[PDB]
DNA sequence: GCTTTAAAAAGTAAGTT
DNA sequence: AACTTACTTTAAAGC
């Protein structure tokens, strides 16, 4: 089977897309975020960044939001919470409890040893390398969907697996190729 | 569109001086690419200026991504897209797109003032690095630089960090920091001045 | 496709000191 | 040069 056991990977960031069930008034939900900046005509939110857990909040009229630089769920659930108490606080109703869904986390790792990027580009088959303009080979996981960027020195990034265990998966995938060699 | 494609690439050529079998490798990978749809809406400047810098590749005849970026009026982003794209499309693999770091030593010697001498040195540096495994991840023209630098110096025919770096086209500080790296690492006796 | 956000990797770039 | 900051690569409502 796939050797695993140097693998190491860490959550950097973790994206996550709510609804509050409930319709908001983003004039009035300004007061509540300090420093948040909306302009309505480039992007329909307001862009809020929490100090506690430090995390950017993404805020829709349609009581929708997406939560960035969250480095646990723990991060979104307690974000979810300030914002949600702050509207109640200027008379917002739910009309049910707060839908989380994670949509991608990023990880950063390391996959047990180095490599010649040149000869992974020329052996593992449906990979991107062009040094010219970035460092890291561009490796596309089918299943599950994800991408990882492979560095000479080994380290890695993982993006797009919605759980800790698909991202696990995919960086299997990619060490069952770059094993055969 | 197939006329304004064509004539868009003697602007190319013209801008870049490219040879005939370049120029005409990218025209021939265009209709090549007219049978393959071309994609929906994929500009018809985006594909040509993307074909040029395949057919520099395939050729062997180096032309930075950003020396094509510039003389065609945009950017690394819609034209590494439809690059990209056109590559895989078509029948180009990686190997045979494959440029080394040595394919530029001819053209940039020529623009620093040649030697036959020099650029046979920075090929032995470059294949030396390679096979010392201190070049992946690195850019070529950061290497070549680097290694045209140094071989410039080894035989006698010094050309400054400055010279060096305009010609490549990277900075001051990308050509001193690769080439105190092969020095060190390749144990290379640079002479004084 | 785009707009806005966040995050890391390693290389390169740019402004100040 | 060193530092620092920064750019390359990889859901939301509606145009």
């Amino acid at each position: 089977m796939v050797d695993m056991s140097k693998v190491k990977l860490r959550i950097e960031n973790i994206v996550a897309s709510v609804d509050l069930f409930a319709q908001l008034d983003l004039e009035k939900v300004l007061d509540l975020c300090p420093n948040s900046k909306y302009n309505p005509e480039e992007f329909p939110g307001i862009i809020c960044h929490l100090d506690d857990p430090k995390v950017a909040l993404l805020i829709f009229s349609s009581g929708k939001l997406v939560v960035t630089g969250a480095k646990s769920v723990q991060d979104i659930e307690r974000a979810v919470a300030k914002l949600a108490q702050k509207l109640k606080s200027i008379g917002v109703k739910f009309k049910r409890a707060p839908q989380i869904d994670v949509q991608n986390m990023v990880f950063s790792g390391d996959i047990g040893r180095e490599f010649n990027l040149d000869v992974v580009a020329l052996t593992l088959p449906n990979c991107e390398y062009e040094p010219e303009q970035f460092p890291g080979v561009i490796y596309r996981v089918k299943e599950p969907k994800s991408v990882i960027l492979l560095f000479s020195s080994g380290k890695i990034v993982c993006s797009g697996a919605k759980s800790e265990a698909d991202a696990w998966e995919a960086v299997r995938k990619l060490l069952r190729e770059l094993d055969k060699y | 569109n197939l006329a304004f494609a064509l004539s868009e690439l003697d602007r190319i050529t013209a801008q870049l001086k490219l040879p005939r079998h370049v120029e005409e490798e990218a025209a021939r990978l265009y209709r090549e690419a007219v049978r393959k749809g071309l994609i929906r809406g994929r500009s018809i400047e985006s594909v040509m200026a993307a074909c040029v810098y395949a057919a520099c590749r395939l050729l062997k005849v180096p032309r930075t991504l950003d020396e094509i970026a510039d003389i065609a009026r945009v950017d690394k982003k819609e034209i590494g897209r439809s690059y990209r794209f056109i590559a895989r499309n078509l029948n180009l693999t990686p190997k045979k797109l494959f440029v080394k770091p040595t394919d530029y030593v001819n053209k940039f010697a020529d623009e620093l003032g040649l030697s036959e001498k020099v650029r046979r040195r920075a090929i032995e540096i470059l294949d030396e690095a390679y096979k010392r495994g201190l070049t992946s991840g690195k850019s070529p023209a950061g290497l070549v630089a680097a290694a045209l630098y140094i071989a410039s110096l080894l035989e006698g025919e010094k050309r400054t960090q400055r010279e060096v770096a305009e010609v490549a086209r990277v900075t001051e500080v990308t050509v001193r920091n690769r080439y105190k790296e092969l020095v060190e690492k390749l144990k290379i006796k640079v002479p004084i001045a």
